[PDB]
RNA sequence: UUCGGCAAGGGGGUCGACUUCCAACCCGAUGCAAACUGCGAAUACCGGAGAUGUUAUCACGGGAGACACACGGCGGGUGUAACGUCCGUCGUGAAGAGGGAAACAACCCAGACCGCAGCUAAGGUCCCAAAGUCAUGGUUAAGUGGGAAACGAUGUGGGAAG
RNA sequence: AUCAGGAGGUUAGUGCAAUGGCAUAAGCCAGCUUGACUGCGAGCGUGACGGCGCGAGCAGGUGCGAAAGCAGGUCAUAGUG
RNA sequence: GGCGGCCGUAGCGCGGUGGUCCCACCUGACCCCAUGCCGAACUCAGAAGUGAAACGCCGUAGCGCCGAUGGUAGUGUGGGGUCUCCCCAUGCGAGAGUAGGAACUGCC
């Protein structure tokens, strides 16, 4: 159970997400069927390191939003072109 | 446009709701024949006969001949003159000539239509 | 240059073919190139005879990209003369972000020397990825 | 109404939008105008919005 | 004979098409509008076709057909003035 | 226009079976189109209401010039490419002076009655040259002061990751 | 070759280049029939300019149809001074 | 089955179940009437036999089409740098992916 924190996407936007992720950080959506849809932000090099591990997707992730946890699994990773990284991470409430 | 399922089978007529008024279908059954008087957008049926229902009146013969096609013929326009309706177009939907829906309308004009 | 494909003259044959590799298992492993660019199916054989001709370990090893782009020449006056199906043969079309050559190989990389053979044939700085 | 105020100088700013305070009566910075609200008004406000400061 | 090289449409010169009748102002039953020929069903505004829709008004007038399949070809339900 | 599997046809080799090659079809994974498209902008455009502008909008009549343009930007078509041809939109060269760019038709700012005072624009503030050889912090040593390319580089500095 | 069944919006065909349209069809087969009528206007071709053309009426009257209606030649855009 | 209302997410495929009221299939062609060659068409008559084409219900969403919650490329419009090129402000936002819908409603 990999613990991360993260925040809340307040500022969604392109320009807003280049800001964070020069700062390493990245927007990620929790979606769990009658539960509401999460737009989040999370840290950069925590969740890198987390998702080389395979284990990441089949885990119960224990997502420390502001000052509450979610828990959810990966579903899919979208990477950035030019530069290797993180550009967003669907996630599904388990 | 392309030509509706309607349109391929010309049942219907485009021709007749270019002017807003009203239809006289004519039904025919081996047994029975039908006739009314509806109107446009959907089903609107003001006045309806049966040829069956000619019998509550004094039918003793067959139901399925000439002379009981003229009969509903007066019976679904007498209906009609007290709703009021004057005037009304013939749309019999695949059919012969002289045939059975000839002396329906002729009879729809003898009531007043 | 607008993308030419097909309603054409028959010109040159393929100088590359062997797609190499068993086609039983599909894998997602490669060689991306950092950059678009133009390469002609005779500098891909020269590269792909590069690695195929190192990688005699094993095998498993696929192309994705293949020539389809025409180019044709004129050389002769210039009014009278649109362009010849020459040593300008088909050519690829190469993404910024486009994976051209990966080895269905877990790591045991012995690939990497045969991937960096070909990296010197082709024009455009390619950097090798497990991924 | 909205009480329009000149911020920004001529030099620089894009034609037309120039002409458009030449519309609402300023010609130079500093000059106020009281434009009441109207559709019209909205648009030609919202084209000046970077050169002046409204507020009603 | 046939045709042949393998070929898509055939050209020539520039469009021969118009917009007259924005129609707004009166209009006898006619011809509203020009581009392609031979066309009937609309007998007064009804200009319907596929896209964010489409219109025309005002004016008391017995038939009045469009061009072709083109500006709202489909033909509408009457439509006058408001009182003619 | 890639690969695998199945069925039918033709040719060759050893046995009326099998193996190999080629073309067409179907299914699951692989790739495309200036004259394709289930979709689909921005955007340009007709008409009508809310600014600006006023005898305008418009009608008639007299006199025209003019039909060898060019350049920058954006979008192009052709061409290996061109201080290339040939289009489109727009701003200019042509009547843009003034100022900066070392000098410079179209690059940037900006658009002029005379005389006078003041403050700025562009740009600039070591000296020639008016104005700081100004403040905090960091890097380079090559005088690099930048044609200078594809390509190469433990020359050296900063940052992040295993 | 033809005949019987099945699949089959349609890739066929529709005089002519190409696009567009069409199937209980504007395509095929068969039968019947033959409006390519006379007269006169309104409208259409940014911005004026003829012949010519076309879309849409009216008056009278030919052809076909039960009738509405459909023709001013051949589905439309070349076949002319 | 009869009789209404709303009156284009009801294209096109596929599964289970029920009615001897209604309805076509079906059956029979004496006659009205009709087929260029064929009551097949057309038109008339009776009800032996089913529900197999319909219909009433109800279960899959394949594929078409119409709406909804999540997001990046793409793209206007106006200033910045830079060898090219790229960037910023501002109005929006590909496809892939998660879900929704296979009629509705009253009376006998």
């Amino acid at each position: 159970m990999f613990t991360i924190n993260a925040e809340v996407r307040k500022e969604q936007g392109k320009g807003a997400s280049r800001r964070l992720r020069a700062a390493n950080k990245f927007p990620a959506i929790i979606y769990g069927g009658k539960e509401a849809p999460l737009a989040i932000e999370l840290d950069h090099d925590k969740v890198m390191n987390m998702q080389a591990k395979a284990e990441f997707y089949s885990e119960v992730l224990t997502i420390v939003v502001d000052g509450k946890e979610i828990k959810v699994k990966a579903q899919d990773v979208q990477r950035h072109p030019y530069k290797p990284k993180l550009q967003h991470i669907d996630f599904v409430r388990a | 446009k392309k030509s509706a399922r309607i349109r391929r089978a010309t049942r219907a007529r485009r021709k007749l709701q270019e002017l807003g008024a009203t239809r006289l279908v004519v039904h025919r059954t081996p047994r029975h024949i039908y006739a009314q008087v509806i109107a446009p957008n959907g089903s609107e049926v003001l006045v309806a006969a049966s040829t069956v229902e000619k019998a509550i009146a004094e039918q003793l013969k067959y139901t399925g001949n000439k002379d009981a096609a003229a009969a509903v013929g007066k019976a679904v326009a007498e209906r009609a003159l007290e709703k009021g309706i004057k005037d009304v177009s013939f749309d019999r939907s695949g059919f012969q000539y002289h045939g059975r829906v000839q002396a329906l309308a002729d009879a729809a004009r003898e009531a007043g239509l | 240059q607008p993308k030419r494909t097909k309603f054409r003259k028959m010109h040159k044959g393929r100088n590359r073919g062997l797609a190499q590799g068993t086609d039983v298992s599909f894998g997602s492993f490669g060689l991306k190139a950092v950059g678009r660019g133009r390469l002609t199916a005779r500098q891909i054989e020269a590269a792909r005879r590069a690695m195929t001709r190192a990688v005699k370990r094993q095998g498993k090893i696929w192309i994705r990209v293949f020539p389809d782009k025409p180019i044709t020449e004129k050389p002769l006056a210039v009014r009278m003369g649109k362009g010849k199906g020459n040593v300008e043969y088909w050519v690829a079309l190469i993404q910024p972000g486009k994976v051209l050559y990966e080895m269905d190989g877990v790591p045991e990389e012995l690939a990497r020397e045969a991937f960096k053979l070909a990296a010197a044939k082709l024009p455009i700085k390619t950097t090798f990825v497990t991924k | 109404t909205i009480k329009i105020t000149q911020t920004r100088s001529a030099i620089g700013r894009l034609p037309k939008h120039k002409a458009t305070l030449l519309g609402l009566g300023l010609r130079r910075i500093g000059h106020t105008v009281e434009r009441e609200d109207t559709p019209a008004i909205r648009g030609m406000i919202n084209a000046v919005s970077f050169m002046v400061k409204v507020e009603e | 004979a046939h045709k042949k090289a393998g070929g898509s449409t055939r050209n020539g010169r520039d469009s021969e098409a118009k917009r007259l009748g924005v129609k707004r102002f009166g209009g006898e039953s006619v011809l509203a509008g020009s581009i392609i020929v031979r066309q009937r069903g609309t007998k007064f505004h009804a200009g319907a076709n596929v896209g964010c829709g489409r219109d025309h008004t005002l004016f008391a007038k017995a038939d009045g057909k469009v061009k072709f399949e083109v500006k709202g070809p489909k033909n509408r339900k009457f439509i006058s003035i408001e009182a003619e």
